[PDB]
RNA sequence: GGACCUGGCGGUGCUUCAUAUCCCUCUAGAGGAGCCUGUUCUGUAAUCGAUAAACCCCGAUCAACCUCACCACCUCUUGCUCAGCCUAUAUACCGCCAUCUUCAGCAAACCCUGAUGAAGGCUACAAAGUAAGCGCAAGUACCCACGUAAAGACGUUAGGUCAAGGUGUAGCCCAUGAGGUGGCAAGAAAUGGGCUACAUUUUCUACCCCAGAAAACUACGAUAGCCCUUAUGAAACUUAAGGGUCGAAGGUGGAUUUAGC
C-alpha cells in the first residue's frame, strides 16, 4: 500500500499579518477557510457547545461574504476608477438650474437579474 | 476471547476542553485580531470587540433571525463554555478543600457567608432584586438545584438583617443586581415657539392601523382641527368626539387649548383613539407633574396594544373554529 | 469617485401563501411559506454618463 | 424521467421496510428478507458500458512520458472487462457467505456455558 | 406529527451535519439557504427555470462526484455566472478531482450556456454537528 | 491587485489537499484538469443534440457544439470548398479527382486552396480527439499539382513552402529553380522558406552557406520583395550551426534590420542570444552582447511577432548565471516584470528553468536577508523548486552563518516533494551536525534530526529494504546525543550493526562523554564492544580510557579482557 | 422520457398548440367583430372548427414537470405542492422559508 | 450468533 | 425538456463519467428476477398464445 | 397448588380537578325553509380514494372538451422511453401526514438497595442516585418580555395515502399497455357543512351616521325557475356576470348540538 496523501498546512499560517489582504481575495470567491486568517465560527451551538469552527463549515459557504471588498480595496478600487469619470457642469448647481436649461427629462429603467438570459 | 458489539464511539461524548487548548485559542484569537484589523485598515493596537463585531457583520452578512447562529469571531473565554480547568494537578489532588461535594463552588460561598453571620455575633427593596438562579450559576460556573437557590438567599436575608458593616455589605451587593427600576414616569415633550412665539408640544399616537399626530397650543380656546376639519364635522358619531373630550376634560382644561391634529388609517374609532393618545402626550408638556402622573394611572398614555388577531388556516378565523361536523 | 448619495430603506414585502401538508386528505392541516423582499435605495444626483 | 430518480439510500429504505408497523412490534417475520447491498462497491469511476479510457479518470494521465487521449476498449477487450465484473462479483458474494461458526453451549440452542471473551478495558487504561 | 427534513432520534449513535440537523422551521433562523437566485424576489421572473436548473445540479454532482460529496451543493448565480460549491472528502486522488472539475465545469456551460465554475473544499471526514 | 505569495498559481483548486505540492503535481493536475475539459469536449461535439437548446441572451457562439462534417452531399466546386475548410485532406482529394473525372471546370482559387491544405499537413489527416522527413514520396500533392492545368505564382509558392515545412529542403530547391524558368515571382514567404532549406540542403562550410543565402537576398531585391522579420529571424535561427564563424555576420544581420526599418522582436535576441553563448568562456564576447541586447530593451513593451519570442527569457537568464552577473539578472528580470512583458517567459517547462536559473543566482549573490524574500515571493507562488535549489538555498544560510533557519527548510522541502531526496537530507544533516551550537539551537536542529529520521524510516522505498547513508547515522545520533536525548541516541547504535555502517570517530567520544556523564560503565563498554566489531585503532586507546574513567566490575573486566583477547 | 404518458399528452397539445396560434389567431379576429359578414364569419366559424382539436389552448394543463401532477401545482414554480415543499423544506428554493406571524 | 455472524496509515505530501 | 435530461444522464452513465444509483438499483433487481425465474417474456411469446 | 410482583379491572375509598370546559351560567349559531355544496343510497354501459372521534367545499388553492384514471366503439404492437401498466398488496415500504398533543414524557450509559428473586432507587434542618441525548422549556417570526404562530419527542390507532412521485413482492406484455371518437357524471330520496332569509336594531334611496320614503297577499324573502343578453372558449340548454320575468317556502325552528375568554 503506497502511502495516503498528506493535506498541506492552510497557507493561513504563512500569512503575515501586516500583508495586502486586497490581493488574497481580488474578487468575489467563496469563503475558503484555509485563505482566509481569522478565527470565525458559525452555527448555533449545541447545549454547552460552541460554534462549529469554519473547516467544513456549510453555513459560512452560503454567506454572500465582502471580503473582496474590504475598505481597503474600495479605497484602492475607486483610486484608478477615477481616470474613467467626467466632471459634472458646476453651473447646474441646484435643481432649478438644471430645469430652465434641461426642461425634458428621461426616464429609463435597467434590471439586474441572475440567469442565462 | 470473543467479540461483542461495542458501547459507543469516542467521538460520540460530550467535548471536554483542556486548558491546553484555550490557551492555543488565545493565540489564534490575538493573531486573527491583528489580521481582521489589518482587513479594515484600521490601527491593531486600537482594535476593540465591537469593531470585530462591526467587521465581522460587514464581511459575512448573515440575515438568520437568531444572532446565536451567525457568524462570530470573540474572545475564547466569551465562546467556549467555561467549564473549570481540571480540579486537580498532576499528582491528582484537587484545587478546592471541598471538592468531593461535587459543589465546591456553591458550599464555598454558604461556607463564607455562614462564616460571616458568626463573626457578628462575636461582635453584637425597590432599587435593587436578588440575582436569578441561572445569574448564580454564572458566577459560581457550577449547576444549581432550585433549592439550592433559595438556601443561598434565605442565608443572605438573614445577613442584611444583621448589623452587617462595609465589608458584609460590599459582599451582598455582588449578588444584588440593578433591576431595570427606569421609572414608569412619563417623558415630556419639548415645548417649542412657532414663527408667531406662541407655545406648543407636538406628540403622536397609534390606535390599531391608524396613527395620529397632534399639536397641542399652550393657549387656545377649544378648537379642535383634525386634517383641517373641525373635530364635530370630522368625528360626526357622539362617542369619537367623547374621547377627544376625555384628556382635556379629566385635567380640567376645557376651552385652554387649540389642537390641530393629522389622522390616517383606520376607521372612525381608532382615529379617535389615536387622536386622543396623541393629544394627551402633547397636554402632558403643559401639566404638572403630579397631572401626569393621574393622567398615566387613567390609562391616557399608554398605547392600545390590542390589534386585530391573524386568521389561522384550518378555521373559520382568529379563534372561531369551523363547526365539529355531527357524529 | 465624489458622487453625491443618499440612502433609505422602503418598507419589505412579504408575500405568504398556503399549501396542505398531507399528501392525501387532512384539508384543515396546512403549511404557510413566505418570500420576504427588502429594499435599499441608493439615489445618486448630478453625475456624467460616463 | 431524470427527475423521478432517487438515491440509492432511499431506495434502499423504502425497499427494506424496516421502519414500520410491520417491524415495531415483529408484525412481520422474515425467512425471506430483503438485503441492503451496496452497489457502489466495486464500482470504478470513469468505468462504463462502452468502454472509454478517459485518461486521469480511470486510466493513466501520461504513458511514456506523454499524455494519453481518449482511446475505447475494443469489444473483446472490453468484454473481458465485463465477465470479470461478474466473476470478481459472485467472488465477493461467496467470501460473504463463508463464515467461521462457534462452539455451542450446555446445548445447541442454550446460552449457558458460551463465552463471551474478556472484559472491556475500562477507562483509565485498564485492562482484563 | 411532521416529518418533512426532520433527522428522527435514535439511540445517540447517528451522526448529522449542521444542515441535516434542523427541521424546516429553522431556515432562515439558525440555517441559511442552499441555493441564492434572483428569481424568488418579488417582481422577478424566471423562477421555474432556476429551480429546475438546481435540482439537476444536485443530481448530477450527486452521480459525478459518487461517494465524495460531504454536504448538499451551495449554489450561487452572480450575473450570468454560475458558482457551485460543494464540500467533499479526500478520498479521492487529486488527479481525479482535477478531471472532474474540468469536465464538469465544462459539461454544466454548455448546456445552461453560462460559464460555470466549481469549487471544492476537502475535508477528512463529514462534519459531524450532533450525534442523534 | 498584486500576487499573493502564499498562494499557487490561480489555475489550481485553492485547498489544501487539492493544491499541487511539487513541480511534477503541477504540470500532471493542469494535464488532468485539461483532460476533463477534451472528455467534455468530445461528448459535446459527439452528441450536439443534447446541448442545443440555446437559453443565453445574449447568444454565446462559443459555448454551442461544433459540426466538423461536410453538410453539402452534392459532386461541385462548391462542395469541395465546403471540405478544404474543414480541412479534410482525403475527402478534399477524394472529391477533387471525382469532380475531375466527370469533367466539370475547378477554378484555380480552388485548386491553389486545396494545395496550400496538402502542402501545409503532408498529405495527412490533422490531429482530432477520437475517431526524419514526412514529404511521403507517393503524395497527392505533387500529383494534384502536376495534373493542374494552369499554375500561377501562388501555387509554386505554397509547394515550395510545404516542402521545406516537411523536410524536403532538396525538393524545394529543384522547384524554386523552375519558377524562375516560368518567369515568376516568389513572395517574402517563399524566399524564407528558401533560406531555411539552403542552409539544410546540404552539409558545408560556412562560407559556402553564406554566399548562397546572399544570393537568395539580392534576388529577393531582384524581385522587389521586401523582407520581413521572419526573413531576418530565419537567418539567424540558421546559423546556428555555424557559431564562432556565425559571430560577426550575425551581427550583420541585425545591424541590417535596423536600418532597413524592421524592428527587432524578442526572438531576435534570443537567436543571436543563444549563437553567442556556445560553450566556453563567455566573458570575452558574451558579456558585452547580452549589456548591449539590455540596454537597448530596457524599458520596452512587447508584442508577439515571431514563434520564438517565448524564448528569450529563459535564454537571457541563462547566460546571467553563466557569466555570475546578479545585476544582468535583475534587469532581465526588470524586463519581463515591465507592462504585459511577463507573458512571454514560455510554457511550464521555460517557466521553471527561468526561475531556476534565477533563484540559483540570488542564493549565490545575494545577501541572504534578500534572498528570503525571494524565497517567499517566488516559491510556490511562482514556481516550485528544483532539490538542488533547496540545496543552493543551505549553502547560502551556511556561509551567512544562519542556521536556525534550517529546520524551514526542511519544513517547506516536504511541502515541496523532497521529503524522501537523499542528496537534500544529507546535505540538512551534515549542516546541523557540523559543529556544536548553543543549547536553543541545538534542541531545534534535535527535532528536526528526528523528523528525518521519520522519513528514512517511512520512506516508499519502505517496498525495499531500508537504506540509510552513513553520514545521516552519524550526524541523526550526535544530534541527540547534543541535545541531551541521550536514549534516543543509544537505541540508535543497534541500526549501524544491522545496516552494517561503520560508526563516526566523533560520534563514538561524545558517547564516551555522556557515559562518564551518566557513571554507567555497561554503555561505556557497549561502545567500545561497538568500536572493537568494525576494527578501529581508536578502540584500542579508547580502552585505556574507559578502564581508568569508569569502574570495571569484574564482569566488565573480563569483558574488556575478551575486548583485548581479540586486539 | 417524460413523467407519465399524461405529459407526453400535455407536450403534444403544447407543440401543436403553438404551431397554430397564428393561424387560430388570425381566424378568430375574424370571428370576434361585429364588422365583417355574417357569410364572411359563418366561414370562419367552421374553418377554425375543423383546425386539430389539439391545437385548441383551453386543453393545455399546468401539470407538475416533476411528477405530473395535475392539481396543486404553484404557476410560478411549475411544481405540485408535495415536491415543492420537499424542496422548500430542505432550503433548495432561494428566499423560501415557514411563515409565521 | 454460532453461524458466525462475520462481515469481514503514513501520509506524504506530494506522495507517489 | 425531459428528453434531453433523461437521453444525456443515460449517455453519460454509459460512457462511465455519471453513477446512476437509481438505473443501478433496478439492474440488481431486475438480475435477481431473473435467477428467480420472473423474466420478461418475448413480444408475441406471452402467457396467452 | 403456595407466596409474592406487575398490569388490567372494581355497580372501589378518599382527595383535588377540567377554564371556552364535564354540568350550569354568557354570546352567536346548527337542528325547521329555500338554495349552494359534500356524502350516502338509488340510477347509469360508465372511475378511484377519504369515510367514529381523527370522513363528509376531504385528495380538488376546483371535472363543459382537456383534465381522466371510467364506459362503448374503432385502431396500434420493440410501442414518448435501453418499453409500458392509475394492475393487486398502505397488512412489505420510503415520502408526507392525522390522532392523543388544549400531552410531558422517551431512550441510553453508569451507580446503589433488595442475601445479586420478580423488582426498587424520594425526604432540602435531605435518607442513593448521577455525568449526557430527544421533547417540553429557552430562543426565534409577527406589533413587546404579552398574545398568536411555529414547535411538539417516544409511543398509540398494522390510522391515511402504491392514484403525488419512488419502490419491495406478485401479476399483464396482441394487452391489465398505447391512441382516437363520442358519452356518463342523474335524483325516489336521506344526511353533513355552508349561503340567504324569515324583517322594524328592518326594507329602498341619498349619504357614509342630524334625511326622506317603504312597512303584509304589489311588504320582507331565491345567489332558485323561466326568458334574453354579455364574458371566456374551437365548442356554453350547460360555466360565470347582467337584465327581464317570476314573488315560492319561510313568520326565528322539538330532542339534540357547534364555536368563542
Ligand atoms: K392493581
Ligand atoms: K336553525
Ligand atoms: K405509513
Ligand atoms: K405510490
Ligand atoms: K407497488
Ligand atoms: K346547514
Ligand atoms: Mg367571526
Ligand atoms: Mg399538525
Ligand atoms: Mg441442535
Ligand atoms: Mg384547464
Ligand atoms: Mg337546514
Ligand atoms: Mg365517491
Ligand atoms: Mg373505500
Ligand atoms: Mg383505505
Ligand atoms: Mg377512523
Ligand atoms: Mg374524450
Ligand atoms: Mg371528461
Ligand atoms: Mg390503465
Ligand atoms: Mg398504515
Ligand atoms: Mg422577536
Ligand atoms: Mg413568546
Ligand atoms: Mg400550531
Ligand atoms: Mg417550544
Ligand atoms: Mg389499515
Ligand atoms: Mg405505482
Ligand atoms: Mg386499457
Ligand atoms: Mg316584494
Ligand atoms: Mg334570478
Ligand atoms: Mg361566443
Amino acid at each position: 500500500r503506497p502511502p495516503r496523501r498528506k493535506a498541506l498546512p492552510p497557507r493561513t499560517e504563512k500569512m503575515a499579518v501586516d500583508q495586502d489582504w486586497p490581493s488574497v481575495y481580488p474578487v468575489a470567491a467563496p469563503f475558503k477557510p484555509s485563505a482566509v486568517p481569522l478565527p470565525v465560527r458559525m452555527g448555533y451551538p449545541v447545549k454547552k457547545g460552541v460554534p462549529m469552527a469554519k473547516e467544513g463549515n456549510l453555513e459560512l459557504l452560503k454567506i454572500p461574504n465582502f471580503l473582496h471588498l474590504t475598505p481597503v480595496a474600495i479605497k484602492k478600487h475607486c483610486e484608478a476608477l477615477k481616470d474613467f469619470c467626467t466632471e459634472w457642469p458646476a453651473a447646474l448647481d441646484s435643481d432649478e438650474k438644471c430645469e430652465k436649461h434641461f426642461p425634458i427629462e428621461i426616464d429609463s429603467t435597467d434590471y439586474v437579474s441572475s440567469g442565462p438570459s | 476471547a470473543f467479540v461483542i458489539p461495542k458501547k459507543n464511539v469516542p467521538t460520540s461524548k460530550r467535548e471536554t476542553y483542556t486548558e491546553d487548548f484555550i490557551k492555543k485559542q488565545i493565540e489564534e484569537f490575538n493573531i486573527g485580531k491583528r489580521h481582521l484589523a489589518n482587513m479594515m485598515g484600521e490601527d491593531p493596537e486600537t482594535f476593540t470587540q465591537e469593531d470585530i463585531d462591526r467587521a465581522i457583520a460587514y464581511l459575512f452578512p448573515s440575515g438568520l433571525f437568531e444572532k446565536r447562529a451567525r457568524p462570530v469571531m470573540k474572545h475564547p473565554e466569551q465562546i467556549f463554555p467555561r467549564q473549570r480547568a481540571i480540579q486537580w494537578g498532576e499528582d491528582g489532588r484537587p484545587f478546592h478543600y471541598l471538592f468531593y461535594t461535587g459543589k465546591q463552588s456553591y458550599y464555598s460561598l454558604m461556607h463564607d457567608v455562614y462564616g460571616m453571620l458568626l463573626n457578628l455575633e462575636k461582635h453584637q427593596v425597590i432599587g435593587s432584586r436578588w440575582l436569578i438562579k441561572e445569574e448564580l450559576e454564572e458566577m459560581l460556573v457550577e449547576k444549581l438545584s432550585d433549592l439550592d437557590y433559595m438556601q443561598f438567599i434565605r442565608l443572605l436575608e438573614k445577613l442584611l438583617t444583621s448589623q452587617c458593616g462595609a465589608a458584609e455589605e460590599e459582599f451582598v451587593q455582588r449578588f444584588r443586581r440593578s433591576v431595570t427600576l427606569e421609572s414608569k414616569k412619563q417623558l415630556i415633550e419639548p415645548v417649542q415657539y412657532d414663527e408667531q412665539g406662541m407655545a406648543f408640544s407636538k406628540s403622536e399616537g397609534k390606535r390599531k392601523t391608524a396613527k395620529a399626530e397632534a399639536i397641542v397650543y399652550k393657549h387656545g380656546s377649544g378648537r379642535i382641527k383634525v386634517n383641517g376639519i373641525d373635530y364635530q364635522l370630522y368625528f360626526p358619531i357622539t362617542q369619537d368626539r367623547e374621547q377627544l373630550m376625555f384628556p382635556f376634560h379629566f385635567v380640567d382644561r376645557l376651552g385652554k387649548h387649540d389642537v390641530t391634529c393629522t389622522v390616517s388609517g383606520g376607521g372612525r374609532s381608532a382615529q379617535a383613539g389615536a387622536i386622543r393618545l396623541a393629544m394627551a402626550k402633547a397636554l402632558c408638556s403643559f401639566v404638572t407633574e403630579d397631572e401626569v402622573e393621574w393622567m398615566r394611572q387613567a390609562g391616557l398614555l399608554t398605547t392600545d396594544p390590542r390589534v386585530r388577531e391573524r386568521k389561522k388556516p384550518g378555521q373559520e378565523g382568529a379563534r372561531r373554529k369551523f363547526t365539529w361536523k355531527k357524529r | 469617485l465624489g458622487i453625491s448619495i443618499k440612502v433609505h430603506e422602503p418598507p419589505r414585502k412579504i408575500e405568504r401563501f398556503t399549501l396542505l401538508q398531507s399528501v392525501h386528505i387532512y384539508k384543515k392541516h396546512r403549511v404557510q411559506y413566505e418570500m420576504r423582499t427588502l429594499y435599499r435605495c441608493l439615489e445618486l444626483e448630478h453625475l456624467t454618463g460616463s | 424521467s431524470f427527475f423521478t430518480k432517487l438515491t440509492a439510500d432511499e431506495l434502499w429504505k423504502g425497499a427494506l421496510a424496516e421502519t414500520g408497523a410491520g417491524a415495531k412490534k415483529g408484525r412481520g417475520k422474515r425467512t425471506k428478507k430483503k438485503k441492503r447491498k451496496d452497489l457502489n462497491r466495486g464500482q470504478i469511476i470513469g468505468e462504463g458500458r462502452y468502454g472509454f479510457l478517459w485518461p486521469g479518470l480511470n486510466v493513466p494521465l501520461m504513458k511514456n512520458g506523454a499524455v494519453q487521449t481518449i482511446a475505447q476498449r475494443s469489444k473483446e477487450e472490453q468484454e473481458k472487462v465485463e465477465a470479470d465484473m461478474i466473476q470478481q462479483r459472485e467472488e465477493w458474494d461467496r467470501k460473504k457467505k463463508m463464515k467461521v461458526k462457534r462452539e455451542r453451549g450446555w446445548s445447541g440452542n442454550s446460552w449457558g456455558g458460551i463465552s463471551l471473551g474478556p472484559p472491556d478495558p475500562g477507562p483509565c487504561g485498564e485492562t482484563y | 406529527k411532521n416529518r418533512a427534513a426532520r433527522v428522527r432520534v435514535s439511540k445517540g449513535d447517528k451522526p448529522v451535519t449542521y444542515e441535516e440537523a434542523h427541521a424546516p422551521h429553522y431556515i432562515a433562523h439558525r440555517k441559511g439557504w442552499l441555493s441564492l437566485h434572483t428569481g424568488n424576489l418579488d417582481g422577478e421572473d424566471h423562477a421555474a427555470e432556476r429551480t429546475v436548473e438546481d435540482v439537476f445540479l444536485r443530481k448530477f454532482m450527486w452521480g459525478t462526484f459518487p461517494g465524495c460529496l460531504a454536504d448538499q451543493l451551495v449554489l450561487k448565480r452572480r450575473g450570468n455566472q454560475l458558482e457551485i460549491c460543494a464540500v467533499v472528502l479526500r478520498q479521492l486522488s487529486p488527479h481525479k478531482y482535477y478531471f472532474l472539475v474540468g469536465y464538469s465545469e465544462t459539461l454544466l456551460s454548455y448546456f445552461y450556456k453560462c460559464p460555470v465554475r466549481l469549487h471544492l473544499q476537502t475535508v477528512p471526514s463529514k462534519v459531524v454537528y450532533k450525534y442523534l | 491587485v498584486n500576487r499573493d505569495t502564499t498562494a499557487v498559481p490561480y489555475v489550481f483548486q485553492d485547498d489544501p489537499y487539492l493544491m499541487p505540492a511539487s513541480s511534477l503535481e503541477s504540470r500532471s493536475f493542469l494535464l488532468a484538469k485539461k483532460s476533463g475539459e477534451n472528455v467534455a469536449k468530445f461528448i459535446i461535439n459527439s452528441y450536439p443534440k443534447y446541448f442545443q437548446k440555446d437559453i443565453a441572451e445574449p447568444h454565446i457562439p462559443c459555448l454551442m457544439p461544433e459540426y466538423f462534417e461536410p453538410q453539402i452531399k452534392d459532386i461541385s466546386e462548391a462542395a469541395l470548398k465546403e471540405r478544404i475548410e474543414l480541412r479534410k485532406v482525403k475527402a478534399s482529394v477524394d472529391m477533387f479527382d471525382q469532380l475531375l473525372q466527370a469533367g466539370t471546370t475547378v477554378s484555380l482559387e480552388t485548386t491553389n486552396s486545396l494545395l496550400d491544405l496538402l502542402c501545409y499537413y503532408g498529405d495527412q489527416e490533422p490531429s482530432t480527439d477520437y475517431h526524419g522527413v514526412t514529404w511521403r514520396a507517393k503524395n497527392n500533392a505533387e500529383r494534384i499539382f502536376s495534373l493542374m492545368p494552369e499554375k500561377n505564382e501562388h501555387s509554386y509558392c505554397t509547394m515550395i513552402r510545404g516542402m521545406v515545412k516537411h523536410r524536403a529542403y532538396e525538393q524545394a530547391l529543384n522547384l524554386y529553380t523552375e519558377l524562375l524558368n516560368n518567369r515568376l515571382h516568389a513572395d517574402v514567404y517563399t524566399f524564407n522558406a528558401l533560406i531555411e532549406a539552403t542552409v539544410c540542403a546540404i552539409n558545408e562550410k560556412f562560407e559556402e552557406k553564406w554566399s548562397k543565402i546572399l544570393e537568395l537576398l539580392r534576388h529577393m531585391v531582384a524581385q522587389k520583395v521586401k523582407p520581413n522579420l521572419q526573413t531576418f529571424n530565419t537567418i539567424l535561427k540558421c546559423l546556428r550551426r555555424f557559431h564562432v564563424f556565425a559571430r560577426s555576420p550575425a551581427l550583420q544581420v541585425l545591424r541590417e534590420m535596423k536600418a532597413i526599418g524592421i524592428e527587432p522582436s524578442l526572438a531576435t535576441y534570443h537567436h543571436i542570444i543563444r549563437l553567442f553563448d556556445q560553450p566556453g568562456d563567455p566573458l570575452k564576447r558574451s558579456s558585452f552582447i547580452i549589456y548591449d541586447i539590455m540596454n537597448e530593451l530596457m524599458g520596452k513593451r512587447f508584442s508577439p511577432k515571431d514563434p520564438d519570442d517565448d524564448k528569450f527569457f529563459q535564454s537571457a537568464m541563462s547566460i546571467c548565471s553563466s557569466l555570475r552577473d546578479l545585476e544582468l539578472a535583475y534587469q532581465v528580470h526588470g524586463l519581463l516584470k515591465t507592462g504585459d512583458n511577463w507573458k512571454f517567459i514560455g510554457p511550464d517547462q521555460h517557466r521553471n528553468f527561468y526561475y531556476s536559473k534565477f533563484f540559483d543566482l540570488i542564493c549565490l549573490m545575494e545577501q541572504i536577508d534578500v534572498t528570503l524574500k525571494w524565497y517567499e515571493d517566488l516559491i510556490p507562488s511562482a514556481y516550485f523548486p528544483h532539490s538542488q535549489t533547496m540545496i543552493h538555498l543551505l549553502q547560502a544560510l551556511d556561509v551567512a552563518n544562519r542556521l536556525e533557519v534550517i529546520p524551514k527548510i526542511w519544513k517547506d522541502s516536504k511541502e515541496y516533494g523532497h521529503t524522501f531526496r537523499s542528496d537534500l537530507r544529507e546535505e540538512i544533516l551534515m549542516l546541523m551536525a557540523r559543529d556544536k551550537h548553543p543549547p536553543e539551537l541545538q534542541v531545534a536542529f534535535a527535532d528536526c534530526a528526528a523528523d528525518i529520521k521519520s522519513a528514512y524510516e517511512s520512506q516508499p522505498i519502505r517496498q525495499t529494504a531500508q537504506d540509510w547513508p552513513a553520514t545521516s547515522l552519524n550526524c541523526i545520533a550526535i544530534l541527540f546525543l547534543r541535545a541531551g536525548r541521550t536514549q534516543e541516541a543509544w537505541k540508535m547504535l543497534g541500526l549501524f550493526r544491522k545496516h552494517n555502517k561503520i560508526p563516526r570517530s566523533e560520534l563514538l567520544n561524545e558517547l564516551m562523554d555522556s557515559a562518564k556523564v551518566s557513571n554507567s560503565p555497561s554503555q561505556a563498554i557497549e561502545v567500545v564492544e561497538l568500536a572493537s566489531a568494525f576494527s578501529l585503532p581508536i578502540c584500542e586507546g579508547l580502552t585505556q580510557r574507559v578502564m581508568s574513567d569508569f569502574a570495571i566490575n569484574q564482569e566488565q573486566k573480563e569483558a574488556l579482557s575478551n575486548l583485548t583477547a581479540l586486539t | 422520457h417524460y413523467v407519465d404518458w399524461r405529459m407526453w399528452r400535455d407536450v403534444k397539445r403544447r407543440k401543436m398548440a403553438y404551431e397554430y396560434a397564428d393561424e387560430r389567431l388570425r381566424i378568430n379576429s375574424l370571428r370576434k367583430n361585429t364588422i365583417l359578414p355574417k357569410i364572411l364569419q359563418d366561414v370562419a366559424d367552421e374553418e377554425i372548427a375543423a383546425l386539430p382539436r389539439d391545437s385548441c389552448p383551453v386543453r393545455i394543463r399546468n401539470r407538475c414537470v416533476m411528477t405530473s401532477r395535475p392539481r396543486g401545482v404553484k404557476r410560478r414554480w411549475r411544481l405540485s405542492r408535495i415536491v415543492f415543499r420537499h424542496l422548500a423544506d430542505h432550503g433548495q428554493l432561494s428566499g423560501i422559508q415557514r411563515a409565521t406571524w | 450468533y454460532l453461524s458466525g455472524e462475520e462481515v469481514e496509515e503514513y501520509e506524504c505530501y506530494a506522495p507517489d | 425538456n425531459h428528453h434531453t435530461y433523461a437521453e444525456l444522464m443515460q449517455t453519460l452513465r454509459f460512457l462511465g463519467l455519471y453513477r446512476d444509483e437509481h438505473q443501478d438499483f433496478m439492474d440488481e433487481q431486475k438480475r435477481l428476477k431473473k435467477l428467480r425465474g420472473k423474466e420478461k417474456p418475448k413480444k408475441g411469446e406471452g402467457k396467452r398464445a
